[PDB]
């Protein structure tokens, strides 16, 4: 009460106070409205999260105690060839959405470390070929063409709705429209990558921007630009397709020798008279 | 590169590039009760008798549409019966009226509040109005 | 050596055949024209005679010269996708 | 002042305890059990049977029957876990208490339980970190 | 395409449906439940006793009557807990060294 | 302990249908980790494709499930963490120049637009299958969006951010004793053993290549320590193993674990990176070598949780993971693909087909009697307790 | 006088011989898998008690497929003739549960079959709900169970490593 | 031979995007952009 100074703007806060005790409001949305009455004040606001029993749901980075350590695992016990033991330290890391089983059956103080391992194996080291290398260029290309489309043409579904909805709607409610985060629909990150890939990385701000305060005037004309691009990028996708196609049909079967390949020299190298004798054993030569 | 749309571009990028710290979430007004998860205005409407109808939620609002007005939806909201809900703007009205009309002094506002707080994890205490 | 190469292939003779006899076409492709048949206008498509005596006879022709060496492999490689690599010399071990 | 480890020691009255507390009421659930072995089983059968399918009606009136003669039996269970429950979240705040007090008392020294300062390790994290701030500074 | 994708539409909406009742439900038998135990604990006239490690006390036990230590003064629920208390699991009260010696 | 064999046609047997609850979401093709990253959640949609075109559809039930949310994540991973992945974007990074340094972050996993949303829906996908199982609904629950094995309860790993298999079997323990995994990528499933190394009720058995490899981990001799030794099987192989050999290691290993673990809940990592052809795989399996697995670990009658993981030609991870859930369905398809918006990809013969090379096997009879001897040794300290009355698990 | 006595520091919980017995018991890990194991069959109760409810409610816990919703076929001008060269909006009108348009082929029979149908969903509500908090309970009670085996190890490691073993 | 690559997907003008920023602006009620055509 001798915060708050006034008295209007304190009647307002007992009658949110109110709304709560009144098993109307809950908990979480109770202490985010007194926010704007007891926020400049932390040890009022503390006292009070304590009191209404408020616990958040987790930490922050700002204030957590026991970080995370790039530590060097080479001086630790060891068990079997894998597993190092952890400091106790780094095992107070808090992961505050755990249950009573979820640290029974968890383990929090062995990691595991890589080995460096050479192999028993005396023999060539298999790797890649060229025609393998080629093909992986190609699906490259080919999932770059089809990334950028097809997330053009989920933007376009949820705009063409709106425009629908638009369409059918007074002037009064074409001054009073608003749209969330999110335009209506389940994702809130994809209309806002092909918002600013079409328009400009830095620009489309501002059209995300008039995409939420202004519906009615924005956006009719994003919706136009971006089945614009739609037609000129299938028009490219569809061009470099047979490029590919063709591309595709000599390494593919190429692209599956792996032993052919090479086994023209190899048979070359090893049906040598020194080989011939060599393979049978009671004659010696002498190991390279 | 011409002394305005330099700073221009640094505002937007200023403006909208930031570490996404939750302390800087922009939070509404507490008098805007159009931001009050339309379940909160039904729960109000529903506890001190009101007189209204439910709203539309969001997907309901965009329904609305010479396609859209041949859903079950539309032909379930539109027609004539007393089910027939509204738009949130509406239904947030009422409850802001009902709220800045009806009035309360304290002597019972605060040990009520005490009352709940300290209760909370009780399932049979006093219900202040049920 | 070279006999039992030819012993292998003379033992997967049967399943070749009848698998290369039996192969079907996948209708949209044949429509839209998407396949291709450089080995057909070459004839080095393994119809349906015995795949062991083509291979003989395609041998023979690049023994005396007139079938590439690149047309040979590849229609090794697709008539035997990965089980025919050790004929691809027949050429080099006869002549040694 | 002295040490007299109470911690401890109500701990080991506490954990010696607990395993008597539970068997009674085991035993308990497992004489209740006995009753419903010849009604369960062909319960579940014909409810299964009832859901896979001029009898349907007998076997409706059959499942009645079943599942009303089955039903004093399971208020039991429930009474006998509810007690079972109160007496272990009686024994569970003992157990509580006694441990926070051994861990706020130095029954277990505060060395031996939240590790060592410096660590051999580690030092690569402070070379990490210190060339992030160092050309931080640069 | 469009043939299976409504038929999908139809499908979530019923699962979704299905699951709300259900719930519902189990929330008002469970909240009844509840309400038996937390009205036969008003019928108690005598509780348990048990055993605990002995706590300094208002005018009580020895070390407040003897003028030798503080009392306990007991916490809030909810409360700036550290972190390590927080893994071993917790539940955590009188803020320090609750026990009379 | 191993006699090699032939491979015999894969054929689903009629004695026991299943309830196929398969999960999807429209979203998730949507994200891109980089512009050459290996890593492409866009194959996941190639296969939906393929699924309504072949008909599929019209067998199982296709729901959206809701995402994960933040402090369903930290079940498993700690605050600071996920923290961590819920602010950092593309833009911003300059601001995280430490926990990028600290949470392993900027190479081999990059942070894109869209990561927290991507983790979510995996995920998502995860814990509601898992729960649906729990309620007895279905038998089968498929999410191919899920399966990033090698994830830190702190640290991102290899193509990772969020282990949604731990959540999985976390939710599918609360009503389960004892939870098998099976791993069968071309990695070693670290993240999911590390994470229950010293418990009895997660089995996890991996089938990997061990070598100059990643990531590193999982020899014969690593077994669990603890309350959780001989809980954790490892079957390191060598490049080129094929479908005959395959089928004949991988066969006696889960029935040998299914005669004395007795687990009653399997989880299936069906990961892509372990087929013929891939990018950073070595193995040389076909489809159907790569389809038995699926199909032995279903014949045997309990419910199964499977999953997504590595595949790196997007056109093999596709045909194989229709085929699979086709497969589940107790149906063989057919090798012609129908028309879908993807008639590409599928050079040269638009077929339901994926082909093995020529090159050479490098595991032989004694290597792998060895490890299948040591494996059954180490694997009969794994039993329950002769008085413990169970539910015919 | 070396038995009943107290605990004098941390080593004696290794080298004490009757607070040894206690600390290393292999029985607070025994109890959680009895427990866990009643749970699961409970949960099989459980389980086949929730679908009758839901024949009798109306909804359809069989699953329901693509030819099950009796949707009502449309047409879009969309598949083209060879070489030339709304019933969209509506809902499924699922048919019935088959457990009950199996009873159906008097009066008095048929308010016999009313009753039956009645007293069928009364009953196994009542069931299902009782099973429900018994199975809660249980969790609640295997949740002290295994904080106590874990406070336990967590002793018990502590002090093997105060003597250095 | 072989090495054919496709060229980038690319995106609007500067000056088609001036276009309807300044547009947009104007339904509006904004004052004038900073950049006009
Ligand atoms: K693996
Ligand atoms: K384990
Ligand atoms: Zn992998």
């Amino acid at each position: 009460k001798r915060y708050i100074g006034n008295k209007h703007l304190y009647t307002e806060f007992l009658k949110i106070l109110n709304l709560y005790s009144q098993d109307i409001l809950d908990l979480d949305d109770l202490v985010e409205k007194v926010d704007f009455y007891l926020g400049s004040n932390k040890e009022l606001f503390t006292w009070f999260k304590n009191f209404v029993g408020y616990q958040e749901k987790t930490k922050c980075i700002e204030n957590i105690v026991h970080e995370k350590h790039r530590l060097d695992l080479d001086l630790c016990e060891a068990f079997g060839p894998s597993y190092k033991r952890l400091p106790k330290s780094d095992t107070f890391m808090p992961c505050s959405g755990r249950d009573d089983m979820c640290w029974e059956v968890l383990n929090d103080e062995w990691v595991g470390h890589p080995v460096w391992a050479s192999e028993d194996s005396g023999f060539i080291a298999h790797r890649k070929n060229q025609y393998e290398e080629t093909l992986f260029k190609i699906e490259e290309e080919r999932h770059e063409y089809d990334f950028y489309i097809e997330s053009n043409l989920r933007t376009i579904q949820c705009l063409e709705t709106i425009v629908n909805k638009i369409e059918n709607m007074t002037e009064n409610e074409k001054a009073n429209f608003k749209l969330p985060p999110g335009l209506g629909h389940t994702s809130m990150t994809i209309y806002k990558k092909v918002i600013r890939k079409v328009y400009d990385k830095e620009r489309g701000f501002e059209i995300i921007d008039a995409l939420h305060e202004h519906p009615a005037v924005t956006a009719p004309v994003v919706l136009k630009r971006l089945k614009q691009k739609d037609e000129e990028w299938r028009r490219a996708q569809r061009e470099w397709n047979k490029v590919w196609r063709e591309l595709e049909q000599k390494v593919f079967f190429k692209s599956l020798d792996h032993l052919g390949l090479t086994f023209k020299q190899a048979d070359k190298k090893l049906l040598t008279t020194k080989q011939l004798i060599s393979e049978i054993s009671s004659i010696k030569v002498d190991q390279t | 590169l011409t002394a305005a749309q330099q700073q221009y571009i640094k505002n937007l990028i200023e403006t909208h590039i930031t570490d996404n710290h939750p302390d800087l979430r922009p939070k509404s007004h507490p008098m805007d009760f159009e931001e009050y998860t339309d379940a909160f205005l039904r729960r109000y409407k529903d506890h001190f008798q009101l007189d209204v109808p439910d709203n539309l939620t969001l997907q309901g609002y965009l329904l609305g549409s010479k396609l859209g007005a041949k859903t079950y939806s539309y032909k379930r909201n539109t027609q004539g019966q007393h089910d027939k809900r509204i738009h949130k703007r509406d239904l947030a009205n009422v409850v802001r009226r009902h709220f800045d009309e009806h009035s309360i002094k304290e002597t019972d506002c605060i040990p009520q509040f005490i009352y709940k707080v300290k209760n909370q994890k009780k399932k049979f205490k006093m219900e202040f109005r049920g | 050596t070279i006999y039992e190469r030819l012993l292998e292939i003379k033992q997967m003779n049967e399943r070749v055949t009848k698998e290369i006899n039996t192969r079907s076409t996948v209708t949209f492709a044949k429509d839209l024209d998407l396949l291709s048949s450089q080995l057909s206008e070459m004839g080095l498509d393994f119809v349906g005679e015995d795949a062991y005596k083509q291979v003989l006879r395609l041998s023979r022709r690049l023994i005396n010269g007139d079938l590439e060496h690149q047309w040979f492999e590849e229609s090794l490689r697709q008539a035997y996708n990965n089980k025919a690599f050790k004929l691809y010399t027949i050429d080099k071990v006869t002549q040694s | 002042p002295a040490n007299l480890f109470p911690g401890l020691n109500d701990i080991t009255d506490v954990l010696e305890e607990f395993p008597l507390a539970t068997s009674r009421y085991l035993t308990l659930l497992h004489e209740i059990d006995a009753k419903c072995v010849h009604s369960m089983p062909n319960l579940n059968e014909r409810i299964d049977k009832f859901l896979k399918k001029q009898t349907q009606v007998r076997l409706l009136n059959n499942i009645n029957k079943i599942y009303e003669e089955l039903m004093p039996s399971l208020e039991e269970k429930m009474h006998v876990s509810s007690i079972m429950l109160d007496n272990l979240d009686r024994l569970t705040s003992r157990l509580e208490l006694a441990y926070e007090v051994a861990i706020k008392n130095t029954e277990i020294p505060r060395g031996l339980r939240l590790g060592v300062d410096n660590h051999p390790a580690m030092h690569l994290h402070h070379e990490l970190m210190e060339k992030i701030e160092s050309k931080s500074n640069s | 395409e469009t043939i299976a994708t409504r038929t999908f539409i139809h499908q979530d909406f019923h699962k979704k449906v299905t699951d709300l009742r259900a719930r519902l439900l189990n929330r008002t038998t469970q909240t009844w439940y509840d309400i038996n135990k937390e009205r036969r604990d008003m019928d108690i006239v005598i509780p348990d006793v048990n055993y605990h490690v002995p706590i300094k006390l208002d005018n009580k036990t020895l070390s407040c009557i003897t003028g030798y230590a503080s009392a306990a003064q007991l916490c809030y629920p909810g409360e700036p807990v550290a972190e390590d208390l927080a893994c071993e699991s917790i539940e955590y009260r009188y803020r320090a060294n609750p026990v009379d010696k | 302990v191993y006699e090699a064999t032939p491979f015999d046609p894969i054929t689903v047997k009629p004695s026991d249908k299943r309830r196929v609850a398969y999960f999807y979401d429209a979203d998730v093709g949507n994200y891109a980790y980089g512009a050459g990253h290996p890593m492409k959640p866009h194959r996941i949609r190639m296969a939906h494709s393929l699924i309504m075109n072949y008909g599929l559809y019209k067998k199982m039930e296709i729901y959206r499930a809701k995402p994960a949310t933040k402090q369903e994540m930290c079940q498993f991973h700690t605050d600071e963490y996920i923290d961590f992945l819920s602010r950092v974007t593309p833009d911003n990074l300059e601001m995280f120049k430490r926990e990028s340094v600290k949470f392993n972050v900027g190479d081999d996993c990059p942070v894109f637009d869209g990561l927290y949303e991507y983790c979510s829906i995996s995920g998502g996908g995860s814990m509601e299958g898992a729960a649906r199982l729990n309620r007895g609904k279905c038998d089968v629950a498929v999410n191919y969006a899920g399966g990033l094995h090698h994830a830190k309860k702190s640290e991102a790993s290899g193509f990772c951010y969020l282990n949604d298999i731990v959540l999985g079997i976390i939710e599918l323990l609360r009503y389960h004793p004892r939870v098998l995994y099976i791993d069968i990528d071309v990695h070693h499933g670290d993240g999911v053993e590390e994470a229950f190394y010293t418990t009895d009720r997660v089995m996890t058995c991996s089938f990997h290549k061990y070598g100059e490899f990643f990531p590193g981990t999982g020899e014969l001799r690593d077994i669990g320590v603890g309350a959780g030794k001989n809980y954790a099987v490892n079957v390191p192989l060598r490049d080129g193993i094929d479908d005959a050999t395959y089928r004949s290691v991988f066969e006696p290993v889960i029935k040998k674990i299914m005669e004395w673990y007795q687990p009653s809940a399997v989880v299936l990592q069906c990961g892509g990176d372990s087929l013929s052809g891939d990018r950073l795989g070595c193995f040389n399996l076909s489809m159907e070598g790569h389809a038995n697995c699926v199909n032995y670990v279903k014949s045997f009658g309990i419910p199964m949780m499977v999953v997504g993981g590595g595949g790196y030609t997007m056109r093999n991870v596709a045909r194989t993971w229709c085929f699979e859930t086709g497969l589940l369905n107790n149906v063989v398809l057919d090798k012609d693909l129908p028309y879908n918006e993807y008639y590409e990809y599928y050079g040269p013969d638009y077929k339901l087909s994926v082909r093995p090379s020529n090159m050479f096997n490098v595991n032989t009879p004694e290597y792998l009697d060895k490890v299948m001897t040591n494996i059954f040794a180490n694997l009969e300290n794994t039993k329950y307790a002769p008085s413990v009355q169970l539910n015919h698990t | 006088k070396e038995i009943l006595t107290p605990i004098l520091s941390l080593g004696d919980i290794i080298n004490h011989k009757t607070i040894s017995r206690t600390f290393s018991s292999p029985i607070l890990k025994n109890l959680a898998l009895q427990i866990i194991l009643m749970i699961e069959k409970e949960q099989m109760s459980v389980v086949r008690y929730s679908q009758f409810l839901e024949v009798f409610l109306g909804d359809h816990p069989e699953p329901i497929y693509e030819s099950n919703l009796n949707l009502p076929s449309y047409n879009h001008n969309l598949t083209l003739p060879e070489d030339r060269g709304d019933p969209f909006f509506a809902l499924p009108r699922l048919e019935q549960s088959n457990a009950l348009l199996s009873l159906l082929p008097t009066a008095a029979e048929q308010q016999q079959l009313n009753e039956e149908i009645e007293s069928a969903r009364q009953l196994s509500q009542i069931a299902l709900q009782r099973n429900k908090e018994f199975i809660r309970n249980l969790q609640k009670i295997r949740k002290s169970v295994i904080k106590a085996n874990r406070i336990r190890g967590r002793i018990l490691n502590w002090s093997r490593e105060y003597l250095g073993i | 031979y072989s090495t054919k690559t496709a060229p980038p997907l690319q995106s609007l003008k500067p000056d088609e995007v001036t276009e309807d920023i300044s547009l947009i602006r104007e339904l509006t009620g904004q004052p004038p952009a900073p950049f006009r055509l």
